[PDB]
């Protein structure tokens, strides 16, 4: 941990000339208040005013006036700075007031956190599984559509293929302080997925926004893009962002159970039933752009339909084999473009709902490909996600249980940002129409 | 429900 | 008219080689069957066998026989073969048994046609609207996304800009026996407008057809691409193919009544409500393509909701102010790529529907803009039209009267092409989607 | 040997940051995971998860959770790392029951060694003989068609033919730990071989992984390109990978017989009676790929024939002149494309199986050449191996021995691997029947 | 509306 | 089946 | 009114 | 026979 008199001791040691003020907006792009180190005490004493409106996006309209609440405990210094030492804090947002901004994506996981905790579960632990796409960049280094190498799956080249631009970021982040667990070469070329052990829901969060920015710029440094676009290309296996969840309660893991046949606990079952009755409501949440919807089509393991099992090749909801202190509920749905910090507040509080109702599990997908036609499938039960952003955007709407969530500031902020995304995609027209049509009509 | 993963004769 | 004596006397007098026996597949591409001048008894004879199953397009799974039953009064020389004359028939699919095959579109207006004349409506008078773009070619004569010119709504620019090539256009179909009407410059840039007179509903599809032909043919002779795309260009008009539709029963006008305040019989305004209630059932007949529904947007004077009015700016029904025999329902959905017997077709099915049940008309729109919220819309019982063609088809599928109208085998053919097209359109990862994410994220 | 003391002294000492924890796919591939330094207890340990499923290839259909279970005598340190050091482990894979997978090379060999100590044979002593072409490359660094030498077999080229990057390889391979018995020049142009000697199975195979890795990296530092494709070009030797194998109970070679005419026991007899018997089961495993069956061709000293001698153009089985403690079977079917764990499985499974039956051993063939007729062939009794993948993919389903020596899981996967690569190679159009055809027809 | 009628100005 | 018709899309 | 800001689009 | 052997020739 840190305390401020621990902050000032580093920043002067190390000699840290700029601070970074880190904060989230709604779409999960990651803003900051640059800060001179002569200012760390005034920002330490959470004193620093800034917009606040700047986390609505491009859909604020009037501007207010915010405080920032740097978390001590998230302190690091940039290794890449060099000559002029960069450090970086992660603040919570609040109103001059004095009470947090309802908008807030982190306060709005710390809100979801507490509710949880007012039922007995102290933490939530969630292990990310982040994949990107490495491609290479031109003479003005404008990402290209080569990938940087044609691997596969657990594929092996110390040249410059497998491994190519991973080593070095696997370094820095350990370096930071981030545990890092493994890292392989993902099934589509030019995949590589690295992994952190898990942890704490705001403290996941914040490492996957780190872990985004360091890949970003490590890439960057090497001649090479990467992107976190969950459908880069047509044809080939997206990203997705599985996140592995487990309640626990004192440092007891609430989702074992010895004595069941799977090892779950009516707990677990109860949260698996909440997460798979809302998962159309939370699709807009956890598939947030357009392009979020092209990754869930049938043929490239991404989920499709809501569904859970313990082996099969796409359902909603995976089971790991781990038993014990890490049984854990894998979900699969989200992508890396999606909001961490909401994605996991809809998440739990989905599961929470169904822990709270003592919702019925519906039975398991046995090796039963779903070739099988859509009268079979709704006559067994089985809901698909949204086809769109359009659906999963009226199914937000529709909700009233992840809209609380979400609470009302953000909610129609979200809905507006999204509404208008859509409205600019749908109107366009694609080079694919005009392949297809132009000559035939 | 294997296609993309065919993508190497491709 | 003609007969068969009278088109072999041309076809000897006129020095023609080779014969075009013409036919129309679902999807409204012209396609024909090449004949020597030595087999025209033969073919007069109706005893040509060919496929048959071309008219379902790619979707076709077992080769059959059919007999194609040429119409003399179709009989046209083409006038840009000049060494080799080369003329053309429409002729009709006929099953080896005799009957018509029931999935010819030709066949399918003919039998529409037939039912209405069963209720006392000898015939349909339908005048069309087509439009379509100018493009530049390149060296390769590929089409290019310049306009071949840049001017505006009647705009006149006698030089090469205004006419170019739409005077001799019009010059070639005057040749081949067309009653043009006028033409003028559309309002989006490169656009043109060529209206005929009006015809019969099957003689009004054939010129469809051989116009757009006609159309392609002289555009490519004088370097530029002409095409009937619904909406080759964001952000300018797209083209529509308003259908100006009148019942006539032994050469009165049925839609016509002296003593109504807006001169409408009661027959007209059933007509109107039966067309407006199975609007969205159409709209995969009408608007067939996925481009079809990115004209369909507001701000372009297309049609976006299912309403009428004598004056509004984008009504789905307009009633010209025309009187006498010459009162009019002009019906504004459809684009050029629409298959016209099958527009026609479906049109006419839910006018009669409409007639047969004594369908109450809704109250017209006022000059009331669409600016108006979803609630007051909703309200209002103002329907709206399919956001894209996945809507439409479901509409298409659950639709009892116009489905009846296509036919059991046309339908599931038609049903079959259009969710490929679908299917393949909605997981393209298209060039906008790379331009927001891949880089944001 | 090595314990967990001293992976972690060494590990500690030597710097290593990355560790790779290796295995092997049933196509041969390479797969590893990547892993810190930090890491190494918990590998150590046993307890690491991974997919599992990449050991099916692209013939994958659900994740699975398997764990990893490193061979401490497998451990060597990379030297061409230099800054950060990497190290490697090569692991078995273990289902999270605690019974190793099925599915795993390794554990197949494991297995069928297990049974055949089930016999009072202590170990398989395996020598290979893997031979590599080299490749010039270009400014992008893809393999061209040139060769890099034009020497031939023995030859002596010292400047930059003969050796050139064969010295390197060697030097490394000494610094890795292996040991070296002689390399030379082969009979094609650019044709390379490197000797090894004699060790265990399991050490051999792991041998041959770790060689055929070095090679291709060393290759590629040198600016050339290395290969083990069977036969890379038309009218040149291929390349192939001789397996020596002897049976041996506790320091004893049980294949020699001093009594015997030609120093062979009863038990080596019965071997190679088991081998030959069981030739074209084996031959889609020794000879996996389409190319395996372009080196099986006459005049190029690869076998074609099921038969032994002791001196020929190209027998099956050879026996060298060594005795004593170094008597031998050689088998010169497998290609170095093979997957060496299921090749010397499959090999030693057949030969136990006809160790166990007493089976006859056919009179060798004397140097009498295969220029008899196909009629004297099938009179003497001489099989031919299989003429193609197909061939080879159906006798493998016919055999009841060797499939049992892959088990149920692995023979499966393997026969749909290959089934798919044989459906993709048949239906290629390739350039020679455009050069054929095209213009005659 | 007269998005496209708009289109001289851009 | 109809894979040579599907050529269109592809 | 938020024209400045939906730029990324344009 | 000695097909690859006769290389050289070729
Ligand atoms: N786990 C994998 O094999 C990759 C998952 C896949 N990329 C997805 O988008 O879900
Ligand atoms: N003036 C007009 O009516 C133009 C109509 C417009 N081109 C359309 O597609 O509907
Ligand atoms: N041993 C040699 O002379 C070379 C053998 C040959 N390369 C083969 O593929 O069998
Ligand atoms: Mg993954
Ligand atoms: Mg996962
Ligand atoms: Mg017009
Ligand atoms: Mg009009
Ligand atoms: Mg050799
Ligand atoms: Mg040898």
């Amino acid at each position: 941990s840190y305390t401020r008199e621990d902050i000032i001791r580093i920043a002067e040691e190390e000699n840290v000339r700029f601070i970074r003020l880190q904060f989230t907006d709604l779409l999960g792009t990651i803003k900051n208040v640059e800060i001179p180190v002569s200012q760390l005490e005034k920002a330490l004493d959470n004193k620093m005013m800034f917009d606040g409106s700047s986390i609505e996006g491009y859909v604020r309209i009037e501007e207010s006036d915010m405080y920032l609440y740097p978390d001590l405990d998230t302190w690091v210094v940039f290794p890449w700075v060099t000559s002029d030492r960069v450090a970086r804090l992660i603040c919570d947002i609040y109103k001059p007031d004095g009470s947090p901004f309802a908008g807030d994506p982190r306060g709005i996981l710390k809100r979801v956190l507490k509710e949880a905790e007012e039922l007995g579960y102290t933490s939530m632990n969630v292990g990310p599984e982040p994949e990107f796409f490495l491609f290479k960049t031109d003479e003005k280094g404008d990402p290209t559509t080569e990938l940087n190498d044609q691997g596969g799956y657990f594929d092996l080249a110390p040249m410059d293929l497998g491994e190519n631009c991973r080593r070095e970021i696997v370094l820095k982040l350990e370096e930071m302080g981030f545990e890092i667990e493994a890292s392989h070469h993902e099934v589509a070329p030019g995949q590589h997925e690295i992994d952190f052990k898990y942890a704490d829901a705001v403290k996941a969060a914040d490492q996957i926004q780190t872990f985004k920015l360091v890949v970003k710029t490590i890439a960057r440094q090497h001649g090479l893009h990467a992107t976190f676009m969950p459908k880069p290309l047509f044809g080939v296996n997206g990203s997705g962002m599985h996140c592995n969840q487990s309640l626990f309660k004192d440092n007891e893991n609430v989702f074992y159970d010895e004595t069941d046949e799977l090892g779950l606990s009516q707990t677990a079952r109860h949260y698996m039933a909440g997460i798979l009755k809302h998962a159309r409501a939370m699709a807009a949440i956890t598939n947030p752009t357009v392009n979020s919807y092209k990754r869930l089509v049938p043929g490239y393991e991404a989920p499709c339909y809501v569904a859970w099992s313990a082996s099969n090749r796409s359902p909603m909801i995976r089971i790991p084999a781990s038993r014990g202190l890490s049984t854990r509920v894998e979900v699969r749905n989200p992508d890396p473009a999606a909001n961490p910090y909401l994605a996991l507040a809809v998440m739990l509080r989905a599961g929470l709902d169904g822990i709270k109702r003592q919702m019925a599990l519906p039975a398991p997908i046995d090796r039963n490909i779903y070739v099988m036609s859509e009268e079979e499938r709704i006559e067994e039960g089985i809901p698909s996600l949204p086809a769109d952003l359009k659906e999963a955007l009226s199914e937000l709407i529709r909700s009233e249980v992840i809209s609380d969530a979400l609470g009302d500031h953000a909610l129609a902020y979200f809905y507006e940002l999204k509404e208008i995304e859509w409205d600019m995609y749908r109107t366009q027209v694609h080079q694919w129409e005009r392949d297809q049509y132009l000559t035939l009509y | 429900l294997i296609q993309g993963e065919l993508s190497r004769f491709f």
